[PDB]
């Protein structure tokens, strides 16, 4: 057993429309910082579902 | 069978607003990202 980061994170705003007009988000967030953009996904190796 | 001191007066509050003070504070703080690369997605 390792170590345990974990982030609170506001969701982007077309996902705050979509999760309150359809009551689900998307199982990824990214966020850019710097040059490149990141991503992370759910389980691993997922979609954006 | 028929049949008082005057002064001036200044009242004092036992006074309870608490002693402000400002003071410096140093430190520093390291923050860690960590990332992953695969073609052009960085996880
Ligand atoms: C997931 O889907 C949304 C809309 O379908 C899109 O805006 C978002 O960029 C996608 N995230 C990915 C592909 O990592």
């Amino acid at each position: 057993l390792l170590g345990s980061n974990t982030e609170y994170v506001a969701p982007p705003m077309w996902e705050i429309h979509h999760i309150n007009s359809h009551s689900q988000c998307y199982s990824s967030y990214s966020r850019v910082i710097a040059g490149t953009v990141f991503v992370a996904y759910h389980r691993d190796s997922y979609e954006n579902k | 069978t028929s049949m008082l001191d005057e002064g001036i007066m200044v009242v004092y509050k036992r006074n309870i607003v608490a002693h402000t003070f400002k003071v410096r504070v140093y430190q520093k703080v390291l923050t860690f990202r960590r990332s992953y690369a695969y073609h052009r997605t960085t996880y």
